[PDB]
DNA sequence: TGCCGAGGCCGCTCAATTGGTCGTAGACAGCTCTAGCACCGCTTAAACGCACGTACGCGCTGTCCCCCGCGTTTTAACCGCCAAGG
DNA sequence: CCTTGGCGGTTAAAACGCGGGGGACAGCGCGTACGTGCGTTTAAGCGGTGCTAGAGCTGTCTACGACCAATTGAGCGGCCTCGGCA
């Protein structure tokens, strides 16, 4: 047993991660390269109706 | 000769003979007993295991010599209580 | 002056280790070219062996197995590792 | 417990040194041998975690109380 | 089977918070309170119906 | 740290036989070993007779006191037909 | 000193000569030599009565020093 | 037939060179210590033979505790099931 | 309908009793070469001046290499071009 060192998993942490993903595997996690990439789950400029 | 069979195979490998997790938890165990939960890195205890099985090989080849020595072919208490004395261990 | 002194090692880095292990205040010119020539020369006549049990056994590569072989026997240098224990893991 | 190190494997490492035929007086000696050899080891391994003021026993710190007793290890 | 639980509980010597475990072990009736931190050990008895708030409330009388 | 020049001798003494991953982190612990037991006597050896600096000739006592005998020996004549090497 | 110091001296001279030439010592050097080489003699002389009553032997022979000496690493 | 493997160019970070202090390292002198090497008188310590004794070693015996194989079986350690809650 | 509280099911091997069968521990017999206390005689060992000087101890002097401070050149990693095997 080891003393565990639990951090906040914030969203630009999360961010830079899935941008690194390769079309490969974006392909393979059910995700599709040209209409729902993963990154774009993540809200960085919101649409003002 | 199954006996000298092994000697003639172990002598020829390198792999460590103590089981990894046993080991893992006498050291935690006599760990524990000067500070208690102790954090352990891997290479640490591997480290531990290396230098334990080195240092017990060696002693069981004096305690052979020892054995030898008194005309014998089995390895006794004897042996060890010689071996490590003349080791300068007790 | 590695290549200059005709040598493997650098003078350099090793000279800078001294620096930063402290040993003392102030070195020579010529202690780090001996220091790394001796050091060179029982590199070349560890791993000369090595090799050569590499060729002699019929390996390709070094592996630590061959190290454990060598240093212990070969009563040349098997004296400088009366008391090592290469870990194999 | 110390009990860990089984019989076959006391027997194992006699039949690495070179040991032929091994009497049951050797176990208990080589458990109470193994026991001192890392009473003596693992206290100094302690020493140098306690002055590195970790709580994580690294292998150097083991490499470095190997080197305290004359017994190098290389690798780490 | 042990349970071993994080609480939110303040050490009463090194005072970070939310750096206590308890350890309760009901087999045997012992229940062990440690530290994260500065990794101070406590032990108390326990019966069946205890909890973490049970041995950290036994720690507060054995101090003081 | 020194593991980019021990390949680098392994190139001179044996161009076409490679060495392993373990290996290099045991002849990087060979010496830095034998290194920092040189240094280590030498600094001893500049101890003793009271100087402040380490010279050759504190490493080349220091290598007739660590290696035993022909290691020694040659050891002590590589580092001498290094420096006289190193200075012409 | 169970040895005469003077041989332990000589037999030192003689041996020095192999090293290094023309050497001179200190009277105390010699002295240093022979307490070491006699203590070191006694120690290894215990070690071997020891392997010679291991051996229903306490009476040491050369095999009993030849062991002492290879459990000592010597 | 053409793009990823390798060498070249533009930045990064640490190494190399130069100038002023600066106390510590090297020189050097005065001078007393214990090591210098040569001879006496006496003595504790050493070279060589003894001999019946205690220890050192070879051979035969008892019975006896580790020798080798098999089978599940159990801790320790990796992978899936009971039936309560939110 | 889904995921934890404790519980069977999941292996490599040893927890080895215990059936079999023999290497070899310690006591006992004989048995021989070597082996030290005491005995002789000795050649070196312990303690004293006499003589003679090498270099340590301690003192102040003169001195050359490192510390930390501004310059600035080469090795290495990230772009970026060139090129023959598939
Ligand atoms: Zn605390």
């Amino acid at each position: 047993d080891a003393q565990p060192e639990r951090k906040l998993l914030t969203p630009g942490e999360i961010l830079n991660v899935f941008k690194h993903i390769s079309p490969e595997d974006c392909f393979r996690l059910g995700f599709n390269e040209d209409y729902a990439r993963p990154e774009w789950m993540i809200i960085t400029v919101l649409p003002v109706p | 000769t199954v006996a000298l069979r092994e000697i003639r195979r172990y002598q020829k490998s390198t792999e460590l003979l103590i089981r990894k997790l046993p080991f893992q938890r006498l050291v935690r165990e006599i760990a524990q007993d000067f500070k208690t939960d102790l954090r352990f890195q891997s290479a640490a205890i591997g480290a531990l295991q290396e230098a334990s099985e080195a240092y017990l090989v060696g002693l069981f080849e004096d305690t052979n010599l020892c054995a030898i020595h008194a005309k014998r072919v089995t390895i006794m208490p004897k042996d060890i209580q010689l071996a490590r004395r003349i080791r300068g261990e007790r | 002056r590695t290549v200059r002194a005709e040598l493997s090692f650098s003078v350099s880095q090793v000279e800078r280790s001294l620096r930063e292990g402290h040993y003392a205040q102030r070195l020579s010119r010529t202690a780090p070219v001996y220091l790394a020539a001796v050091i060179e020369y029982l590199t070349a006549k560890v791993l000369e062996l090595a090799g050569n049990e590499a060729q002699n056994s019929g390996e390709r590569n070094i592996t630590p197995l061959l190290l454990d072989m060598v240093v212990h026997n070969d009563r040349l240098l098997s004296t400088l590792f009366n008391t090592t224990t290469i870990s194999q893991v | 417990n110390i009990q860990g190190i089984t019989k076959p494997a006391i027997r194992r490492l006699a039949r690495r040194g070179g040991v032929k035929r091994i009497s049951g007086l050797i176990y208990e000696e080589t458990r109470g041998v193994l026991k001192v050899f890392l009473e003596n080891v693992i206290r100094d391994a302690v020493t140098y975690t306690e002055h590195a003021k970790r709580k994580t026993v690294t292998a150097m710190d083991v490499v470095y109380a190997l080197k305290r007793q004359g017994r190098t290890l290389y690798g780490f | 089977i042990k349970q071993k639980l994080e609480t939110q509980f303040t050490c009463l010597f090194c005072n970070h918070d939310n750096s206590v475990v308890c350890t309760l072990d009901k087999k045997n009736s012992i229940g062990l309170l440690e530290c994260k931190k500065c990794n101070l050990s406590f032990q108390a008895p326990i019966n069946s119906l205890s909890q973490p708030i049970d041995i950290y409330s036994d720690w507060i009388d054995a101090c003081e | 740290s020194y593991s980019i020049y021990v390949y680098k001798v392994l190139k001179q003494v044996h161009p076409d036989t490679g060495i392993s991953s373990k290996a290099m982190g045991i002849m990087n612990s060979f010496v830095n070993d034998i290194f920092e037991r040189i240094a280590g006597e030498a600094s001893r050896l500049a101890h003793y007779n009271k100087r402040s600096t380490i010279t050759s000739r504190e490493i080349q006592t220091a290598v007739r006191l660590l290696l035993p005998g022909e290691l020694a020996k040659h050891a002590v004549s590589e580092g001498t037909k290094a420096v006289t090497k190193y200075t012409s």
